[PDB]
């Protein structure tokens, strides 16, 4: 009775998507429960583990093979990859050992290590992806810029809890890059990019540019935020008019600031002083080339 | 069968077959006297673990002091060891004596108890207050208590050092939940909190830091200065 | 025996002993639940490969756009890697776990899926239209998708550059299947 029940329980854990251990789309996976005090306690621990595994896979599908945000795609591919890797490696190995020795050996040791590894990473990751989705539903009814605001707000919000925040930071620095590429292109060489969202700047002889307020601002109001945006619009306009002027002296011939911007993304702050440093360099480069176009040509 | 329930209770899962009041078994005569006594001792230890485990889980809901988060993290990691121990005992002690069971997991009892005082004091106050709570506890004797207090400390202090660096180098770091000695009250000032600092930073030392910091905010208001050698 | 069938399906050879509907196993209870689940996951991956392999083979019949030919060539070379992988797994994993089998060949799933969108869009239009299809796909995020799109691109563009050189230097280069404007 007792040895058999403990065994059934071990076998089941390597594949919960089985042919007798059934799946409900929303409970989760369920298997008929049996008696012994030991087994019913153990099935409860198992349930929690199982629920998160199934949900991480649902979430991942939505975000993959289709576009709603460039950022969203990158976040899903990475999240899944790490989580799966950990879970399969520990579990497959742990089960094999138990089986080799005598396949009735303690479930408890396998449970404590997987619970520890998961808990910190998993909760935060899964909640966040949903929050971003609700917010996009709301924005659409009312995009790019809105996603950046929400994720900066979330790193501030969570504060402490070291495992989770460092993990989230590693993901964040990879996600920042499209925004970084757009800022360097716009501010330094005058090209605004936007395939369906990549920021929140839109166009409209020399033309004008402005911020889509609907898509939401970079840090959505603050005096520092406002000056910085005005400065970004101005540097970009100078460059574009000069690019238009053909093969008459264009492109700053002073050094790049991609390297300065990239160190700001790795920081994962929104601080005024770093951001201000980026615009004044871009501004200068843009001012000098602007001058040169005019004077010489 | 007797070992198994006892294990559940040590896991922080409540057993149907021992009554839970708040500290002990109330199990009638109907079972061996000898085993009941042994069983009395096990429940005290097991009760302590469950109660601590509930506290750590509840206080975990984020958007608090990091100084609290850093304690919850240390606590959670220390509880892990307990769970590994229960597992050694079941594995290579299938039919094992309860008196013996009690002796083997002795150290863990000494550790839990002290922590339970701490979690209680965490309820009252928030933030930098913990360092004071922490300072009085270190003052009491015994090699363990001081050690346990120092480990919580290394984690909290790392956080202060950071808050201080933001404050001194780039001006205004507000406490929020109590991370610093900034108190409220364009034209709105701040002021000094003498009360929050433990004895390890004197109140005079803290004030000097407040004074310097105040001057850096005044230099940026004059007209914003670029991040220098400081 | 269980590993062997699973291998056949990964090779793009249909196995008699797993039913083929269009995406999964429909295998009754009569075999271990645990293995059936693992088996569910394998078939999704194996189905994706077979379906892509059929598309590449069919579109290969020559006398098309070279721009199409250049995609079919790149695709075919990328599929090769898969076949080498199945071989490593059988050789030094004779009795090997299906859950484990699934994890090892993870990367290849990510790659196939994106390609299957592409082959579908190849049906609609012919020639220089692919470059547009290719441009929208690069716009979507993820390090992989862009990379895969750029590799198809280097091959197609080499062809444009040639057509342009014929056009500008010696006059009239007609599109035919769409090689030019």
């Amino acid at each position: 009775q007792e040895a058999l029940v403990v065994k059934d329980l071990l076998n089941v854990l390597i594949g919960l998507e089985g042919t007798y251990i059934r799946y409900f789309n929303d409970i989760e996976f369920k298997i008929a429960k049996k008696m012994d005090p030991s087994f019913k306690t153990f099935s409860r621990r198992i349930v929690r583990y199982g629920k998160q595994y199934m949900i991480l896979t649902r979430a991942y599908e939505k975000w993959s093979d289709t576009s709603f945000g460039m950022v969203l795609q990158r976040f899903a591919y990475e999240i899944r990859r790490f989580l799966e890797d950990v879970y399969l490696k520990t579990l497959v190995e742990r089960l094999e050992r138990d089986f080799n020795k005598v396949p009735n050996f303690s479930i408890r040791e396998l449970e404590q290590i997987i619970n520890e590894t998961e808990v910190n990473k998993q909760m935060e990751l899964l909640y966040n992806i949903y929050e971003e989705i609700f917010r996009e539903i709301e924005e659409r009814r009312t995009k790019g810029g809105a996603i950046l605001k929400i994720f900066q707000q979330k790193i501030l919000e969570n504060l402490g809890d070291r495992s989770s925040v460092m993990f989230l930071k590693k993901l964040l620095n990879n996600i920042s890059q499209d925004y970084c590429t757009m800022l360097y292109e716009w501010l330094t060489q005058g090209i605004l990019n936007d395939p369906y969202q990549e920021f929140m700047t839109y166009d409209d002889w020399d033309t004008q540019y402005f911020i889509r307020k609907d898509v939401l601002l970079r840090d959505c109001d603050s005096e520092e935020d406002k000056n910085l945006l005005f400065k970004m619009l101005r540097t970009g306009i100078l460059l574009k008019v000069v690019r238009a002027s053909l093969q008459i002296p264009t492109i700053p011939s002073n050094s790049s600031d991609i390297t300065i911007q990239e160190i700001n993304d790795f920081a994962d702050l929104m601080e005024g002083s770093n951001l201000e440093l980026y615009v004044d360099k871009c501004y200068s480069r843009a001012n000098e080339i602007f001058l040169k176009l005019f004077f010489q040509g | 069968d007797i070992l198994k329930y006892v294990s559940y209770t040590l896991l922080a899962t409540t057993s149907a077959l021992f009554p839970f009041d708040h500290e002990q078994i109330q199990i009638p005569s109907k079972i061996p006297n000898f085993e009941s006594g042994l069983l009395h001792l096990i429940f005290e230890a097991g009760l302590l673990y469950q109660s601590l485990g509930y506290k750590v889980e509840k206080f975990r809901m984020l958007n608090i002091s990091p100084m609290k988060k850093a304690l919850i993290i240390e606590i959670s990691e220390e509880l892990q060891n307990y769970t590994a121990f229960v597992n050694n005992l079941v594995s290579s002690g299938t039919v094992v004596s309860l008196k013996s069971l009690y002796r083997e997991i002795y150290e863990n009892i000494i550790r839990l108890r002290i922590y339970c005082r701490f979690t209680e004091h965490l309820e009252e106050l928030s933030g930098d207050t913990f360092l004071i709570e922490l300072n009085i506890f270190k003052s009491h004797g015994d090699l363990t208590i001081r050690k346990i207090a120092t480990n919580l400390f290394n984690s909290m202090i790392s956080l202060y050092y950071e808050y201080l660096m933001n404050w001194l180098t780039k001006g205004l770091l507000r406490a929020t939940y109590g991370e610093f000695f900034i108190a409220e009250n364009y034209h709105i000032p701040i002021e000094f909190n003498q009360e929050r600092v433990p004895a390890f930073i004197p109140k005079e030392l803290a004030y000097k830091i407040f004074m310097i910091g105040k001057s850096y905010i005044f230099l940026e208001k004059y007209c914003k200065e670029v991040q220098w050698t400081n």
